[PDB]
């Protein structure tokens, strides 16, 4: 619920997270910023790739 | 050894006590914490950069340190440190066996050269507490 | 070629922090020599933590035998500053752009640097 738009989805039958439709973050520090309150520091990493658009 | 109470050395300063025990009870066992105080500067605003706990057992106590040695530790991006601290919070022996309640207490003398004891004021539903660091 | 060379164990971190994405000094305790050093290592890009082993080397240049301004390969936190205050136990005070250098040991240890010179700041964490 974090995540402003819809990028990580909840999987059912594994009961874990998935990455779907990944081209919609919008670059919104807002998934890392609720890892780092939960005291997960390094759990989600997000970086621009420079030779794709 | 001698003592369960162990000192924080850095915390955030707009934490309050609800939530450390919070940590500590998720990250130890479940109310496995007895007493956590924080030191303040002022009245009821403003609380000081360390901390004193008191834990129940010393084998909690054993595996905080271990955690806390291995830098395992990380409320709200700060590491705790744990260290020894000089007196404990309540005076309360860490022993599941030296704590007596409801029990008869009673005072008197000797009464005659036989083994008789007489009984001046009987109290009931007492508690004993039996010290050995402090003698008492 | 590498004028200094020994194993430190790190003993505090000064913001003692994870995210705080800023510069955390750091105080190594040297072995077998008793030197206390002093640093400022970014631990976003360069993770340490409390109780990890590393070691440190300082030479004057990074070729090999002359060549004053390939230890590329070997070590992984290759750094230049400068020497600027060696009077203080002595103590030497290097600025790497900015991020000071505090190396507090012996007398007999620290001897072959010259005041206001290039020196490089070699680290490996094993």
């Amino acid at each position: 619920e974090s995540s402003p738009t819809k990028v990580f989805g909840m999987d059912p039958v594994t009961r874990q997270v998935v990455v779907v439709d990944p081209e919609a973050y919008t670059y919104d520090e807002e998934v890392i910023k609720k890892a780092e309150a939960m005291g997960k520091p390094g759990l989600i990493e997000i970086s621009p790739k420079d030779d794709s658009f | 050894t001698n003592r369960s109470t162990v000192k924080i050395s850095n915390v955030p300063q707009t934490i309050v006590a609800d939530e450390l025990l919070r940590f500590l009870e998720l990250h130890l066992g479940e109310d496995t914490v007895f007493a956590l105080e924080i030191p303040t500067t002022r009245d009821n605003w403003k609380p000081r950069d360390f901390a004193r706990v008191q834990f129940t057992t010393l084998e909690v106590k054993s595996r905080a340190q271990l955690l806390s040695s291995q830098s395992k530790l990380l409320f709200k991006t700060h590491n705790l440190r744990l260290s020894e601290a000089y007196d404990d919070i309540i005076p309360r022996p860490v022993d599941p066996r030296k704590r007596l309640d409801d029990i008869v207490l009673t005072v008197g003398f000797p009464e005659s050269d036989e083994k008789r004891f007489c009984a001046l004021e009987k109290w009931d539903g007492v508690r004993c507490w039996i010290l050995t660091e402090k003698r008492r | 070629i590498i004028m200094f060379e020994d194993i430190f164990v790190v003993d505090k971190l000064d913001p003692d922090g994870k995210k705080f994405d800023k510069v955390t000094r750091v105080e190594a305790r040297s072995h077998n020599l008793e030197m206390f050093m002093h640093l400022d290592v970014n631990t976003e890009v360069y993770p340490l933590a409390v109780g990890d082993k590393f070691t440190l080397a300082m030479a004057p240049t990074l070729n090999l035998d002359g060549t004053p301004d390939t230890l590329a390969d070997k070590y992984e936190y290759i750094m230049h500053g400068k020497l600027y205050k060696i009077s203080e136990k002595a103590e030497l005070y290097v600025s790497f752009g900015g991020l000071l250098m505090l190396l507090q040991g012996d007398p007999a240890h620290i001897s072959h640097f010259e005041l206001d010179q290039r020196l490089f700041l070699l680290m490996r964490k094993l």
